[PDB]
């Protein structure tokens, strides 16, 4: 079929999950209410009761819909995995962002990862060659990684940032690496007003925790993700902030930066939705109703520079139905749009 | 005239050519060989001079080689030469005629099959480590393109040359995966051309048949190692190495050699070697050359001579030296 | 679907061939037999295509078309109609081959002198959208309607053809033909399709004409034409005519292209099953057929040598056929065109 679009509001898929999703997702149904958001939704189920098909059903309501946002769940595979293998989605983005309204060690901080998500693999598989003895494959594809090149080059145009880096281990790995290098080193060329950077894995790390400015845009192998993610996550703060998303060559899924459950924390109104949130606010950047996030995005991190809307995930002692419906205020409405 | 490299390659390689040159110098053929001496077979350490041999090859577009016989544990990696060469002509393709010759009388007898053999793929690629002291890992690579070409070849050759059936020979009730993968990529094709009634062997279970009853084949396309494998197996059937002609072709490059790799013995130019081989694969080159007049006149000077049986070489039940027989296949054709 | 990439092992193209009903066999044969004297690298696939079993074998058949991009056939007769339910055996393969444009090349030949000298002229037209209406439903008795279809895309997809063909060719003048002037809306639509591609090509200068003053234009001075283009509707008409200026059936090359897919056939569609294995048929047609298609397959330099053979043979008087004036036999004509055939670049 083609993507709908009945005229008027946009249709999206909608699936809060397990975890803090469906609480999640009503609040941010609840933001998209009060900022006048001509956004539907159509929520879908998903895994760890209606296993295997049930799920594909949804997927084929995501297979109509280019644009859903989703939160997380969890032999054989991830249903994760499985949902961007089942739609192509090679592109895994997040948005590492200083926030004025929690003071970090670091302040100044602007960064996008982006990794693949089947070409650093690493998961392919492994043989017991003998007992005790392990074989693991790294996998590095010519295209999907000039694929991924170019993601990184045209998104970095588009968002008018200045310098790209690859994060790389060539200097060990003189092939695998040494191919991804130059297959960014041919892209490079073609985008000659971006500066263009490598970087051993090891040095970059160091220059985290030291000076986290001179970093823009960051490109690597997905392998190499967990480790950069997951510090720049801690570098502006951890998880409930991070806004992650992934992309496909006409999909583009949105959700949180860590896929964690947090399955403690459940229906005590106490987890950060910061990063739901801002799934939606760069979700609402890819359907280019950048005038409906950007009232999104500078809502809470104006309402996020009070210390008393904080929540425990980060230091503060307040709620979640409190910071909601207090960006609800910070959203100034007039005439059912976004003033 | 035409010129076309010679490639002589190590073993009687140089010895069988300097035949076919008496051949064609006794045939008025119109060739004149810009010989491109000794592809390194550790005979002269020579290497990446491929693409030297390459150059004159994307100029004269058809050569015909020795052998590159190939060394053991030496040249550091060995990378196993024509292949390498190979890779560098794309020769994706070879193709052995098995055709059982009017005089030589073997345990087979009126025999016509074809064997096709994929080259670049397989075993052949020299993917090998240490995953620790003595326990030593190899890789088998099959790709689904140079499969699928490999298979595209095979029926595009049977209906050309109006053969009944191909059998896709195979192991992949062990490599469910890896000949799998292959063994689909066939049928995938077999369907395309439906004229043609297609088998699959398991591998083992055809080398048997093939000394039982070779004679229920046709045409038979298969991986490199089952094809290295078959080729000399059939070749021993019809007569040896001394009479087995071979082809490999490419997208445009097409290149004539011995069927199989050679005598085992070392001969080694004490003109006791057979030429024929080479001659039937010559005239063969010569009949996609155009010069249709010169190989079909070569092939019946030699299949005649051989049918006559008067002069036979240690291969073929007789003594007679290679210049014995040569000029009686230049004297059978100046008459 | 599960289709390869059609392949050129080693030097030979391998290219379909399809014999036919009536003549296409006898003439076939000459076709390998001048190729192989030329030494051309071109292999044949045949197929035996219709008249014997047009159920579900011939399908086994349009597969080897569908795998070699580039096929040459002679003819297959009708169908007895007895189905009467379209099956053209010639059409249903264009149809699913999505074969669109056809072209004819009526050529004057020095050797066969016609009323008019001096003629270069190439058609353009389409097959499943170009008119040529079927449906013609009775809605009451005594009273039929027909219902030409025009179709905005088809109509540029073969007007980009009908410019896509001059550049590369250094032809000089486009002339579209059309009855706007009844049916402006069909026609007209078609008319306008062509002027949006003509800005396209300015270097090229284009012109409109009504079917029926071009028809008295062509027996006229049809010198002035030089590419024509038309829904296939009334290429009958102007095919068969300039097709005669010429000449006759037996001297026009054609083809049937598609997106991909290329198809060489005769410009004039006669089974022949009249003159069947009478030693006597024009080849000239067929022939330039094989012209063409080397010239698809580009080795222009084997289609040259050729070409200019075929003209070679006709002139002298004796080797002209039958269905043209001539007393002499096809044996005769392709070896004299042999005798005509030198070893250019071979022994």
């Amino acid at each position: 079929p083609p993507s709908a679009k009945y005229g008027g509001r946009h249709t999206v898929t909608m699936i809060p999950g397990d975890g803090i999703g469906p609480e999640l997702m009503l609040h941010v149904k609840s933001v998209f209410r009060h900022a006048c958001v001509p956004v539907d939704f159509e929520e879908v189920h998903v895994s760890s009761n209606a296993d295997e098909e049930d799920i594909r059903n949804a997927i084929m309501a995501i297979r109509r819909n280019r644009v859903a946002l989703k939160g997380n769940i969890e032999s054989h595979k991830s249903r994760n995995n499985i949902l961007r293998t089942s739609l192509d989605l090679y592109a895994n983005v997040i948005h590492c962002k200083s926030l004025p309204g929690v003071v970090t060690r670091h302040k100044d901080i602007d960064i996008l990862i982006v990794r693949e998500n089947t070409e650093g693999e690493y998961s392919s598989l492994e043989h017991e060659s003998v007992a005790g003895v392990v074989e693991s494959l790294k996998i590095i594809t010519k295209a999907k990684s000039l694929r991924i090149a170019e993601y990184a080059f045209k998104l970095a145009q588009e968002s008018g940032r200045k310098k790209v880096t690859a994060v790389h281990k060539a200097n060990i790995m003189k092939l695998g690496d040494g191919l991804f290098l130059q297959c960014c080193r041919e892209v490079a060329a073609r985008y000659p007003q971006i500066t263009f950077e490598n970087m051993i894995v090891d040095n970059t790390t160091m220059q985290l925790v030291s000076r986290p400015q001179q970093f823009d845009v960051m490109v690597m192998p997905n392998l190499y993700g967990n480790i950069v993610n997951n510090v720049c996550a801690g570098l502006v703060g951890g998880p409930g902030l991070v806004a992650g998303a992934n992309y496909g060559h006409v999909y583009a899924v949105f959700e949180t930066a860590t896929r964690n459950t947090g399955k403690s924390i459940a229906n005590k109104n106490i987890a950060n939705p910061t990063a739901t949130l801002l799934a939606s606010c760069m979700m609402l950047d890819h359907l280019k109703l950048h005038s409906y996030a950007t009232s999104i995005r500078k809502a809470v991190l104006a309402s996020m520079d009070n210390e008393n809307m904080h929540t425990p995930d980060i230091g503060g002692q307040g709620t979640t139905s409190e910071a909601i419906q207090d960006v609800i205020r910070h959203i100034r409405v007039i005439n059912g749009r976004a003033v | 005239s035409f010129p076309v490299t010679m490639l002589p390659g190590d073993g009687v390689g140089p010895e069988l050519m300097h035949a076919v040159k008496e051949v064609f110098k006794a045939a008025a053929v119109p060739v004149e060989f810009q010989e491109h001496h000794l592809s390194e077979v550790q005979n002269m350490a020579s290497e990446e001079k491929l693409e030297q041999v390459l150059s004159s090859m994307k100029e004269n577009k058809v050569a015909i080689i020795g052998k590159i016989h190939t060394p053991m544990e030496y040249k550091g990696e060995l990378a196993s030469y024509d292949m390498r060469l190979r890779r560098k002509l794309d020769l994706f393709a070879n193709v052995v005629h098995v055709k059982s010759l009017p005089g030589y009388m073997t345990r087979h007898n009126n025999l016509d099959l074809v064997i096709i053999r994929e080259q670049t793929e397989g075993e052949y690629s020299s993917l090998e480590h240490e995953s620790a002291r003595g326990v030593i890992e190899c890789l088998k690579i099959v790709t689904r393109a140079k499969s699928q070409r490999i298979a595209k070849f095979a029926f595009d050759y049977a209906t050309k040359k109006g053969r009944g059936k191909v059998t896709a020979v195979h192991k992949a009730n062990i490599m469910k995966l890896g000949d799998g993968l292959f063994l689909q990529c066939c049928e995938e094709v077999a369907e395309l051309y439906p004229k043609i009634k297609f088998e699959t062997m398991i591998i083992d279970n055809c080398c048997m048949q093939l000394v039982q009853n070779p004679y229920q084949f046709d045409v038979l396309v298969m991986p490199n190692l089952y094809g290295n494998i078959i080729d000399n197996l059939a070749a021993g059937l019809v007569g040896g190495a001394g009479v087995v002609p071979g082809e490999s072709y490419s997208a445009e490059y097409a290149v004539f050699e011995t069927g199989a790799r050679h005598p085992f013995a070392q001969a080694v130019g004490r003109n006791i070697a057979n030429p024929t081989a080479m001659l039937l694969s010559a005239s063969n080159m010569l009949r996609h050359l155009n010069l249709e007049y010169h190989s079909s006149m070569i092939a019946d000077a030699v299949k005649k001579v051989i049918k006559v049986g008067k002069v036979r070489t240690s291969d073929m039940g007789g003594y007679a030296t290679c210049h014995d027989f040569t000029e009686e296949i230049c004297r059978r054709v100046k008459d």
